[PDB]
């Protein structure tokens, strides 16, 4: 059981700032031609989608700011610039040692600009 | 906690979702 | 080749070595054939838990570039021995003196 600590916990963030969220782990390394993990984008009121697998290959679905690189142990998400649906909680796979555990997790927050309720 | 379901992909990850 | 060979998803199926232990030889075809997984289990298909392939893959997606998509290479080696000749063209068409 390897605790993934991800940092940071929760931290709201803006419009055209950059966010950085980290993943520590350990294991593994040396797949195939890499050493990555897989990243994820879990919404507290939507089911979830693959941002991108293994760091290095083409995906759809999955907009232009999501992006970054890491060492063969840790790992760091960048999200520049940050839109209007960074509203979920990210996490990191674990794809080579059992069990597959995942990250603690970083709630982001949106402060986009003010808007009126429905009236 | 709201659970959800996964496949398993081609390089070991969950790319189906409901 | 990309309406011919790739799918949905990308075609891993066509790798290459990076260091061989053993020298080729001019027309010889490598015995080993058999896609080898990275522990004891053999996967028989698509990769997953610790079946990876110790090769490296080449990037054959659909939506790839004109550079990057798999194309069919087939080389066309010409030799001469003691026989005579026997493959030979094109000559068109129909000539006669």
């Amino acid at each position: 059981n390897i605790v993934l600590t991800q940092s940071p916990a929760s931290l709201a963030v803006s419009l055209g700032q950059r966010a950085t969220i980290s993943c520590r782990a350990s294991e593994s390394v040396d797949s195939y031609g890499n050493s990555f993990l897989h990243w994820y984008q879990q919404k507290p009121g939507q089911p979830p989608k693959l941002l991108i697998y293994l760091a290095s290959n083409l995906e759809s679905g999955v907009p232009a700011r999501f992006s970054g690189s890491g060492s063969r142990t840790d790992f760091t998400l960048t999200i520049d610039p940050v839109e209007a649906d960074d509203a979920a909680t990210y996490y990191c796979q674990q794809n080579n040692e059992d069990p597959f555990t995942f990250g603690s997790g970083t709630k982001l927050e949106i402060k986009r600009a003010d808007a009126a309720p429905t009236v | 906690a709201i659970y959800y379901c996964a496949k398993n992909g081609g390089a070991h990850a969950m790319d189906f979702w409901g | 080749s990309n309406n011919l060979d790739s799918k949905v998803g990308g075609n891993y199926n066509y790798l290459y070595r990076l260091f061989r232990k053993s020298n080729l030889k001019p027309f010889e075809r490598d015995i080993s054939t058999e896609i080898y997984q990275a522990g004891s289990t053999p996967c028989n298909g698509v990769e997953g838990f610790n079946c990876y392939f110790p090769l490296q893959s080449y990037g054959f997606q659909p939506t790839n570039g004109v550079g990057y998509q798999p194309y069919r290479v087939v080389v066309l080696s010409f030799e001469l021995l003691h026989a005579p000749a026997t493959v030979c063209g094109p000559k068109k068409s129909t000539n006669l003196v």
